[PDB]
């Protein structure tokens, strides 16, 4: 649902690079440049942002129980 | 102008525009709309008295109080209601209006659902998922899918060869009227084996075969030239006449109509005593049950003579070996019954019983003599409970299955499922094989395996099952376009002219069929008189023009190629790019006569091209009379085979295996799983969209409800724990959230007070008062006998505290152990107004030694062992694999698509892209992927020097490692040890 | 070989023998119509049945898009360069794989095998 902390393979914290990735993609940076700007060098870490589907943004459309 | 190299993006704008308009359950929804808008009305108006018109409300619920309040589909799901709209009719005697006769279940997101035009915001204010496709019924809480049952086409003459029996050849014709008032009535016309080979006609409601000339004299064609003029259209064919000579002799004794009608009636079901009564019996059996699609009237006899002469002539053409015998597996010869035909067939019987019972009731009152009072004479539960029962149960068996909600692809693949029957027609054909005619219309890969291999099928992606139409506009146009009827002609002209059938019934003859086909096509390519789903085949050698407006003809869109140039010019693509704020959609492309719908028997007169860019370019000529073009050749694949990347590099057993395992991968199955108390939901924590993805996945919504995670996979023999299909998992990755899952289960119970005493009631049993057989543990219940959300329930622990009163206990325990946490406890009232409770418990599932994982290239394996990150073989960058799989799995399975997926996935993760694994690309090699992998500083073939994690030493052979999309199959092991 | 039809009731004329002159009559069995035959043959069974398929193929097939066209086979009648070849595909002569051509020019439709 939500960006994982910690790239699964290596353990590097990618969980504070999701809003930065989105902000750098809306400022017209190709995804390969947005990922180099966040300092994600190993492809194991770049697939964590490259291939993430933000579903918590769709689950926040249904009104809470209270 | 033309599109020369911009094709591969033009190709996919045209497909995006298709799926923007239609969607993927369009056949279900269009079929139910046709049922509920046309067939219910023409069913009440084909009832012999009287009922005037039909109104259908929006689905409404009345409580025990009594008040019309709308029901939303979620309140129907939760409270176990049926999502059904009331049906009102106008009856006349005074006259009554809106007389309620029953409740009809409403297919979700169809025109009569409360969720029909709602935007995605107001779909979320109702707690419905905006991606849910709809196309199922909510019946007693359950979501039911009407599987599309395939069957043989009616109204057409099929000449087969009886292997042995006593007939060398047999030509059958299942006939059914326009509005299928009475079921189909098959007539056979066989030619005995071996005077000579006489022809016999096996009529319905007649126990013996009848010489064919007897049936031609019973129609009133007494002479013998006036029987061969209907059978042999060219008398100068001496070879065909000597085949009918042996049969104009078996009927030599009978030379008049009434002695022939007697000959026939003497064989009926009720052999009457009177010659006149037997004559009248045979008269009405030939007048109503023989070839009803030709007509049921007092003058439809020179049309039944023509049609029976056609069946005989076509049997002779087969026996003379002048026409191929008919293929029983060809899909031009099949029709798919969807929710429209199935439910209209189910509603004929129930309206019939409603009439029967209103008569049986009102008769008592008015022959008593008081008064009838029609409006309590109506037992609405006839219609209501008949529809509801036949949908809830599936017995119409195997229609109406529970909708599969394991993945989104499992769901979408359930709503596009066909079903070849294995009844008498499955006994005569080869129904389990892939026929040539399934091209583009059924997925060649997606089939079950085991006992139903090849019997259950799935639509291709752009395949559309036609919904039905009325032939009356076409019949008027044909009359107006110089077509001669089958009464204003002399069978001397019928010889070198072109038959003209419309929906099976031979309608006329035409003397210029070329110009007629041009005209009919030009009209269908403008949607003037002929709707777009109308089939128009021309048998040039057989001299026939068959025109179909049936319901159930599976078809598919194709680009039109006039001469040798596509009609899809660059301006259509420019207008479709701006599909928003332009109102230029698929239908503005159909209506522009640039895309056509071709069905499986119109598809035999066409000359398709695969690609414009290659096929219609001048070269050493293969074909230069192309008439259509494929949009994209990968639209021949279904929903679950459109997930496989590079499927033209796997062997088809692997495409089939994966098609079956894409329906078991966990993921997110629907966005509002937070409100849905299904039994058994599986939700992955961190799903990921694939890094190597098909272009046909943009339309399956697989970037939004994806089912799996991109693993780093090393193909390497590490410690032997990946022996045959097992894999070695990283224990540190698994600690970091890799492939973790949630498993929800709901338990319902209701507080039924059925009898006078022995009322069940929710109450904390334990050691309260009047105890019975209290078992292990009853202390987590609250005082209302229900457990509260957020408590941890273990094995053999009590969930609902029900006591069936000196009170016995019938409490609900967890399903034999799982130690979950109570997630949600909803309390409501069922239809009966009794208390009702659904309790959902939640269990987190971390991958283990038994759990099964599988790639998108069709082989699944348990997890042999899990090594921590420091035990895994690392790279000179510290990239330990997430999965290590065995090398000796790859070769035997032809899945080079797995290695190309790893290579393309490595390039995509380094490049910052998402790679194109679309099947028939030709702009994506392995050499082009390798030359890009060798630009990010890797070995061009994806190998990588790995080090041993135990001893630190390099591994002598370089290991093939890279990111591959892996699925966590629904199986696991927590489900077996409990 | 063919069927003869009566001239009064239009039923079928069956062969019978004329004793007094010993000549083959065709006589109807619903009338007293008779007709001195001209064939002196009653029944012909062709078991080997060498058949002409140049006579079954109608020229309208030159309007088939799915049929292969040709250029190095001009029609002998009209000299039109193009043609449209195909095979028999008939349970009787399905054994051989002989090609028939149908001149494709309009108004000609001249069939020929080679
Ligand atoms: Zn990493
Ligand atoms: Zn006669
Ligand atoms: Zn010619």
């Amino acid at each position: 649902m939500i960006i994982p902390v910690r790239c699964f393979t290596c353990g590097k914290i990618v969980g504070n690079k999701w809003e930065a990735y989105l902000g750098l993609l809306q400022a017209e940076y190709t995804e390969g440049d947005a990922l180099d700007a966040l300092g994600l060098k190993r492809y194991c870490c770049r697939r964590m942002l490259l291939a993430h589907v933000d579903l918590i943004e769709k689950l926040l459309n249904y009104a809470p129980l209270e | 102008e033309i599109t020369p190299d911009l094709w591969q993006e033009a190709c996919w704008i045209v497909i995006s525009s298709y799926f923007d308009e239609k969607g993927l359950v369009r056949q279900q929804l269009d079929s139910f709309d046709e049922f509920i808008q046309m067939s219910v009305q023409r069913i009440v108006e084909d009832a012999p008295p009287k009922f005037e018109q039909i109104y259908l409300s929006k689905p409404t619920h009345w409580e025990r109080d009594g008040a019309p309040s709308p029901m939303m589909p979620n309140e129907a799901r939760l409270r176990n209601l049926t999502y059904s709209a009331p049906l009102y009719v106008d009856i006349t005697k005074t006259q009554h209006q809106k007389t309620f006769i029953g409740k009809i279940p409403i297919m979700l997101r169809s025109t009569y659902c409360l969720l029909n035009g709602l935007t995605d915001r107001d779909l979320c204010e109702l707690n419905e998922c905006p991606l849910d496709p709809g196309g199922y019924f909510i019946i007693n809480g359950s979501e039911k899918v009407l599987i599309a049952q395939e069957k043989m086409a009616t109204n057409t003459v099929y000449v087969f060869a009886k292997k042995d029996s006593k007939y060398a050849y047999t030509g059958e014709c299942r006939s059914c009227l326009e509005n299928s008032s009475r079921p189909t009535s098959t007539i056979w016309v066989s030619m005995l084996a071996r005077i000579g080979q006489r022809i016999v006609a096996t009529l319905p409601y007649i126990k013996q075969e009848v010489p064919i000339i007897i049936v031609f004299r019973a129609l009133g064609f007494v002479s013998d030239r006036d029987i061969l003029e209907h059978i042999i259209y060219d008398f100068e064919d001496p070879e065909m006449m000597e085949m009918v000579k042996p049969s104009l002799d078996e009927a030599f004794v009978i030379q008049e109509q009434n002695v022939a009608l007697n000959f026939i009636g003497s064989r009926g079901a009720k052999p009457g005593v009177t010659k006149e009564k037997r004559i009248k019996y045979a008269k009405e059996v030939l007048q109503k049950e023989m070839l009803p699609h030709v007509g049921v009237s007092d003058f439809c006899e020179t049309k039944k003579a023509y049609f029976l002469g056609y069946m005989v002539h076509r049997l002779l053409l087969a026996a003379l070996g002048r026409r191929e015998l008919d293929d029983r597996d060809h899909y031009g010869n099949k029709r798919l019954d969807l929710a429209g035909p199935l439910l209209a067939f189910l509603f004929r019987g129930m309206f019939k019983n409603l009439l029967k019972e209103v008569r049986i009731y009102a008769q008592k009152f008015i022959d008593r003599g008081k008064d009838f009072n029609l409006e309590l004479a109506i037992k609405t539960r006839i219609i209501s409970d008949g529809l509801k029962y036949s949908l809830a149960t599936g017995n119409w068996a195997g229609v109406s299955q529970v909708l599969n909600r394991l993945t989104f692809a499992s769901t979408l693949s359930h709503l596009r499922r066909l079903n070849s029957p294995i009844g008498r027609d499955g006994k005569l054909a080869k129904p389990r094989q892939l026929h040539n005619t399934l091209w583009g219309m059924v997925c060649p890969a997606e089939t079950p395996e085991g006992h139903a291999v090849g019997l259950v099928k799935n639509l291709a992606l752009m395949a559309y099952i036609s919904v039905g139409s009325q032939p009356s506009p076409i019949l008027e146009f044909l009359e107006e376009w110089s077509m001669e009827n089958l009464e204003e002609i002399s069978p001397a002209a019928i010889a070198d002219a072109t038959k003209i059938f419309v929906n099976g019934c031979w309608v006329g003859i035409h003397k210029d069929p070329e110009q007629l086909m041009n005209t009919l096509r030009k009209l269908r390519r403008q949607m003037d008189i002929i709707v777009s789903e109308v089939s128009m085949i021309r048998d040039i050698r057989e001299r026939e023009i068959r025109i179909y407006t049936d319901a159930g003809r599976i078809c598919r869109p194709l680009l039109i190629v006039e001469k040798q140039k596509l009609l899809l010019k660059k301006r259509h693509i420019d207008q479709l790019k701006e599909r928003e704020y332009n109102n230029y959609s698929w239908q503005d492309l159909v209506a522009s006569g640039v895309v056509e719908y071709i069905d499986t028997l119109e598809e035999e007169t066409v000359m398709l091209a695969m690609t414009p860019d290659d096929l219609q370019e001048k070269e050493v000529a293969y074909c230069s009379t192309y008439t259509h073009c494929e949009i994209h050749p990968s639209m021949i694949l279904g929903v679950c085979a459109s997930i496989i990347p590079f499927p033209d590099h796997n062997q088809s057993p692997r495409n089939t295996y994966q098609s079956a395992m894409g329906k078991q991968a966990m993921g997110v199955y629907i966005t509002n799983f937070h409100v849905r108390m299904d039994t058994l939901a599986h939700v992955l924590y961190y799903p990921q969209k694939p890094l190597v993805t098909t272009r046909s996945m943009e339309y399956l919504r697989f970037r939004e409800l994806p089912a799996g995670i991109n693993s780093i996979v090393a193909i390497a023999s590490y410690t032997g724990y990946n022996q045959e299909d097992s894999v070695i998992m990283n224990r540190s990755a698994v600690d970091r959230g890799f492939f973790r899952s949630v498993f929800y289960r709901s338990y319902k119970e209701q507080e039924s007070k059925k009898g006078f005493d022995q009322e069940e009631v929710f109450e904390k049993p334990t050691r309260e008062t009047c105890q019975g057989m209290r078992h292990a543990i009853y202390d987590k219940l609250d005082d209302d006998g229900l457990i509260a959300p957020g408590v941890r329930v273990s094995g053999d622990d009590v969930i609902i505290g029900k006591t069936v009163t000196t009170k016995r206990d019938c409490s609900t325990f967890l399903r034999t152990s799982e130690t979950g946490i109570v997630d949600q406890v909803m309390v409501t009232l069922n239809q009966e107004g009794y208390k009702f409770c659904k309790i959902r418990v939640r269990s987190v599932r971390i991958p283990q030694i038994g759990d099964k994982f599988a790639s998108r290239h069709g082989q699944k394996g348990t997890c042999g062992i899990q090594y921590r990150q420091e035990d895994m073989p690392f790279t000179c960058e510290g990239i330990t694999p997430d999965i290590i799989i065995n090398p000796h799995a790859i070769p035997s399975r032809m899945t080079i698509g797995h290695l190309i997926e790893c290579l393309q996935g490595k390039v995509s993760a380094n490049k910052g892209e998402i790679g194109d694994a679309t099947p028939f690309n030709d702009a994506v090699n392995v050499q082009k992927i390798s030359n890009l992998l060798s630009d990010y500083g890797y070995h061009l073939r994806g190998n990588e020097v790995l080090y041993n994690g135990f001893t630190g030493r390099k591994i002598t052979s370089q290991i093939f490692i890279g990111p591959t999309y892996y699925q966590r199959l629904k199986h696991m092991v927590d489900d077996k040890i409990h | 070989v063919g069927i003869r039809f009566c001239q009064e009731c239009n039923n079928m004329l069956y062969p019978k023998e004329d004793k007094e002159n010993r000549i083959l009559l065709y006589a109807c069995r619903n009338c007293d119509y008779q007709q001195e035959a001209d064939n002196s043959c009653i029944y012909v069974n062709k078991i080997t049945h060498e058949v002409d398929e140049l006579t079954q193929i109608i020229a309208d097939v030159s309007q088939d898009p799915t049929l292969p066209r040709t250029e190095d086979h001009p029609c002998q009648k009209c000299g039109h360069k193009e043609a449209v070849f195909f095979q028999s595909h008939s349970a009787r002569a399905e054994d051989a794989m002989r090609l028939y051509y149908v001149c494709t020019a309009p108004h000609c439709g001249h069939r020929w095998t080679e």
